[PDB]
RNA sequence: GAGCGGCGGUUU
RNA sequence: GGGCCACGGAAACCGCGCGCGGUGAUCAAUGAGCCGCGUUCGCUCCCGUGGCCCACAA
């Protein structure tokens, strides 16, 4: 039930003093609704039946949105979580993309196993498994009910992991061979099966009771600020005099930084945030936490992609 | 479709009664939505009336 | 209960009701099964409309309460998909019902519509 | 134009 | 020169699947089979055009 997203990381003060200035930015319970959106991913509970593209599709024309786009495609017959990216914060996905997730798995065997050795088997496949030629990681499995040849479980896997392979192999570990029946995704990275995970019912219908009947409160809550997509990255938090410049492509500098995650290596992907924990940017750390920590210049962090509007904060530069 | 969940535990199982909690569990899958949604109208009109608005 | 049960409908009442089906089966005219249901009373030719109430999601058959009484349409609940199903003659579930012409339940028909009429 | 995370095909 | 941002780097038809409409079934009515109509998001590199900055955080 661990992923590596799950880690508990430790913050670091690098500058005591820091503080952030109420009138500049909006931290997300600022955004106004039209704001919201802009800057909004919507942690989807796809329906069985339709494609991910489809779904997408539906969500733009309903509301009337540009741009958007999914995470991590699921199949046509698969439900659950499905985070969608809306209008500016769209290339979010690309950091969710990579992150761990978990499924909930029906599978049917093709002959009768004993209870015992499916369990045992099936708890050999966590650690590394090669599938039709890549390596992936399964960090987990749990079974929760066997009825006869109908064995239902958890998993939680490496980006990329097929199931539908996992339980072929599977099938053949035991002999009988096996199929999946069903799939439902419970988690993507920082997405999990809460209260933000909505229907597409209840999106339109939210969405409808804002635009048509004035009630913004439904929707509000069926959209969630895209700094949600980063949770599970380690952060860099910057100094309010830093934040337009890295908006305007600065590279973020180490006299920049109020204070950091520890446990950041050279090359990791980081999120900059603002003191009042807005998305600045992504970025690649050139530097570990330590570096950042102990020294007083240098490019700390080489910023690649940048989501928040250069207007936000003033040029203090 | 046969994967159902607890609405007060969240375990997912098969069974109707949660083998934890004890409570009614629900199919786990969302119901299928269609673009054209040719009775929104009406869902929403029970919709409206379940939440008070 | 669900939420799209608008109403208790006591257990003599419910019986009847399939009772109606049951009779305006074969000696009448039905529809069975949530979409024909709707568009039965769609087209203004459902009499009466049945729905159970253990219908999973909600969503299937939620929207017929309110369609219904926009349509001006006596609706009542019975508590069994599959006993529905049954009684419409079919060996599956359905999740609602709709009598389009009663034939020898017009009396049973009419009784339960007046019941229910209370209820509201 | 080169790749990753449902598209399989015929055409300039 | 460099970074960041935007736009462009094909189009039209067919098939599965799925959706809708119609019909409504000898255990799929929470929709079979059949007919007709619809229907597939983005991201990362790199390159072209254009825009904003060059900001070690004062
Ligand atoms: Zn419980």
């Amino acid at each position: 039930r661990i992923l590596p997203a799950d880690i508990k990381r430790e913050v670091l003060i690098k500058d005591e003093n820091a503080e952030t200035n109420p009138d500049w930015g909006f931290p997300p319970e600022k955004r106004p609704i039209e704001m919201h959106i802009q800057f909004g991913v919507i942690n989807l509970d796809k329906p069985p039946g339709p494609t991910s593209h489809e779904v997408v599709a539906w969500i733009k024309k309903i509301l009337n949105l540009e741009k958007a786009g999914h995470g991590g495609t699921l199949d046509p017959k698969v439900s659950g979580v499905l985070p969608v990216a809306l209008e500016k914060a769209t290339r979010v996905v690309q950091a969710l993309l990579p992150a761990g997730k978990e499924y909930v798995a029906l599978m049917h065997l093709h002959g009768d196993v004993p209870e015992d050795k499916i369990i045992q088997v099936m708890k050999e496949f966590e650690g590394e498994i090669i599938q039709r030629l890549r390596t992936r990681k399964v960090y987990y499995i749990e079974v929760l009910e066997i009825e006869g040849r109908d064995v239902l479980f958890r998993v939680g896997v490496e980006a990329g992991t097929y199931i539908r392979s996992l339980i072929h192999h599977i099938g053949l570990a035991l002999g009988v061979g096996a199929h999946m029946s069903e799939l439902r995704r419970t988690r993507s990275g920082p997405f999990k099966e809460d209260e933000t995970l909505i229907t597409l019912h209840d999106l339109v219908d939210y969405y409808y009771f804002w635009k048509e009947d004035g009630i913004e409160e439904y929707f509000r809550k069926a959209i969630q600020p895209m700094e949600k997509a980063v949770e599970h990255l380690p952060k860099v938090w910057i100094k309010d005099s830093a934040v337009a410049a890295v908006t305007h492509g600065a590279d973020l500098a180490v006299p920049g930084i109020a204070k950091l995650h520890a446990g950041i290596k050279r090359g990791d992907l980081v999120a900059i945030m603002t003191l009042k924990d807005e998305l600045v940017a992504l970025g690649k750390a050139m530097m570990t936490s330590q570096e950042m920590l102990e020294k007083t210049k240098g490019i700390a962090v080489d910023v690649e992609k940048v989501f928040m509007p250069r207007d936000w904060y003033p040029k203090l530069w | 479709f046969r994967i159902r969940k607890c609405p007060k535990c969240g375990r997912y199982t098969l069974k109707e009664v949660c083998p934890v909690c004890g409570e009614k569990t629900k199919v786990a899958h969302p119901p299928r939505f269609s673009p054209e949604d040719p009775y929104g109208e009406y869902r929403r009109r029970w919709k409206r009336e379940v939440l008070g608005i | 209960k669900p939420s799209y049960v608008k109403f208790e409908v006591p257990k003599e009442l419910a019986e009847k009701a399939l009772q109606a089906v049951e009779i305006a089966r074969d000696t009448g005219k039905i529809r069975k099964g949530t979409n024909e249901t709707t568009k039965a009373v769609e087209r203004g030719q459902a009499k009466l409309v049945i729905i159970a109430e253990d219908v999973d999601p909600e969503e299937i058959v939620a929207h017929l309460p309110p369609l219904c009484e926009e349509k001006e349409i006596p609706y009542i609940y019975v508590p069994s998909k599959k006993e529905l199903g049954a009684a419409a003659g079919i060996e599956v579930a359905a999740a609602s019902v709709a009598i389009i012409e009663p034939g020898k339940a017009r009396d049973l028909v009419e009784e339960i519509a007046m019941k229910v009429k209370e209820l509201m």
